[PDB]
């Protein structure tokens, strides 16, 4: 029964971490995408992809 | 790609065009110190020689 209950939870938990995942890869990309052309340095790079880590 | 905000560039551009006026409110008495003839014509006699 509570194998039955991961099943039901974890195909929405998982799912929830993938969309986590997706929002904090756009968020590393577009905070590289803004690095490169030269507004802010790259500590700030560091600190989003130790977040995307 | 909108990496920043749509009200930053906003402020940048208008920093820009602020700056660009500076410039060229700058570069006007820099015309002015080159003094111009305003009309064509003959021209009389220097009252004022160089130095003073």
């Amino acid at each position: 029964a509570d194998g039955l209950a991961a099943r039901g939870t974890f195909t929405e938990q998982l799912q929830a971490q993938r969309d986590l995942v997706k929002a904090s890869d756009e968020y590393y990309q577009l905070a590289d995408k803004r690095y490169r052309t030269g507004v802010d340095n790259y500590l700030t790079l560091l600190d989003a992809q130790r977040s995307l880590f | 790609d909108q990496a920043v905000s749509k009200q930053q560039y906003a402020d940048a551009n208008a920093a820009y065009l602020q700056s660009k006026a500076a410039v060229e409110q700058a570069r006007i008495n820099l015309r002015y110190t080159k003094v111009l003839s305003p009309i064509s014509g003959r021209i009389g006699r220097s009252a004022v020689t160089e130095g003073a």
